[PDB]
């Protein structure tokens, strides 16, 4: 994939930043609390709203400010170059807009329902949620914490290596089973007190 | 009482199928890992080996109850993660992460790095400077987001962000 150009605009720090990506290794250098890491996410929230990215609360974009939030993010992907629009009015308004558009020739063309539901969805066709933001977007502190006690991994290797959801399926049916049990003891006790 | 007899009876049976059916998810939930770090290791070791140039041929990711072990491979013996050189290290810890992201994705095209050096290091810094031009320019598009002003040579294109008066501001640079 490519990044080639997000926009992001009151969200955070950034109020009016652009930034135009472009091959080769793109350093990004900046004080700490200087925005950057925001721009990332801003990116990511961009590609996969309203999906769950880090932890970022879904109103620091929905109602934080008195103007607009917007984003617009253009990328390529299989020679396609497509382009996301995501803008969020405040106040008496309160509104989100979603659109986006592929290029062909030189016009911009939409590529599914211009909703917030479609769009999602034709993006887990063009490059599926749990394969960005966890093999192309490799967060921060995650090498070290591989580089550090052996659980630190299990953890880090069960999120990346999504392990997650296995787990939890097996802890629920388990939760299942013990909620049977006891219901056999109970219907035990009271045939005993009774016949 | 009857009707109480019987709940007791079909209480038994669903038991034993919410149970047999958790045995499953047990198996599958370790065989999905199981594999899952084999094929991630024989990935890691090589892109382990193109980091230092073969001072070490084998990585190893072995699965444990609640735990997973790296080995590297030195003179055929299996050794401890700090048997290796503070950059071999981050290199194995890297080596290791892009193992999974190939793994996953099963090829690299994108690869967005979100501040891997801890504050300005020298010794790390230095094998990244290293990882960065002879392995990682190779890819086609990797945007690397760091505060080491240091790093600033190696990558093709430094665009400056910097808090100025509340908003903030990007300056190109290359």
């Amino acid at each position: 994939m490519k990044l080639e150009r997000v926009t992001v605009k009151n969200f955070r720090s950034h109020s009016d930043t652009v930034v135009e990506f472009k091959e080769g290794i793109n350093l990004i250098i900046g004080q700490n609390g200087s925005g950057k890491s925001s721009l990332l996410d801003a990116i990511l929230v961009g590609l996969y709203w309203p999906l769950r990215i880090k932890d970022i609360k879904k109103d620091e974009f929905t109602k934080v400010g008195a103007r607009d939030t917007y984003i617009d993010l253009i990328f390529e992907k299989d020679g396609t170059k497509y382009r996301i629009t995501r803008r969020f009015l405040k106040g008496y308004s309160s509104g989100e807009i979603h659109a986006m558009k592929r290029l062909v020739g030189n016009e911009w063309k939409h590529v599914t329902e211009p909703s917030s539901k479609a769009i999602s969805a034709f993006m887990e066709k063009l490059i599926p949620y749990n394969i960005f933001l966890n093999a192309i977007y490799i967060r921060q502190g995650q090498i070290d914490a591989i580089l550090e006690s052996d659980e630190a991994r299990e953890k880090v290797v069960r999120e990346v290596l999504n392990l997650d959801k296995f787990e939890t399926a097996y802890k629920k049916l388990s939760e299942l089973k013990k909620t049977i049990n006891n219901r056999i003891k109970e219907y035990r006790d009271i045939l005993a007190r009774t016949e | 009482r009857e009707r109480v007899k019987k709940e007791i009876k079909d209480l038994e049976k669903a038991k034993d199928f919410t149970e047999e059916l958790i045995e499953k998810v047990k198996k599958y939930k370790a065989l999905a890992r199981e594999a899952a770090l084999s094929k991630i290791g024989e990935l890691a070791s090589e892109i382990f080996a193109e980091f230092t140039e073969g001072k070490y041929s084998e990585v190893v990711v072995r699965a444990e109850e609640n735990k997973v072990r790296l080995f590297v491979v030195w003179e055929g013996k299996e050794r401890p993660l700090t048997f290796l050189s503070g950059g071999e290290r981050i290199a194995l810890g890297l080596a290791f992460r892009l193992a999974m992201s190939l793994y996953l994705a099963g090829e690299i095209s994108l690869l967005i790095l979100d501040e891997p050096t801890p504050y300005l290091d020298e010794e790390r810094r230095r094998k990244l400077i290293t990882i960065m031009e002879r392995y990682l320019k190779k890819i086609p598009q990797v945007i690397l987001v760091s505060h080491d002003e240091e790093l600033k040579d190696a990558a093709d294109h430094v665009i400056r962000i910097s808090l100025e008066n509340g908003s903030s501001k990007v300056e190109v640079v290359s």
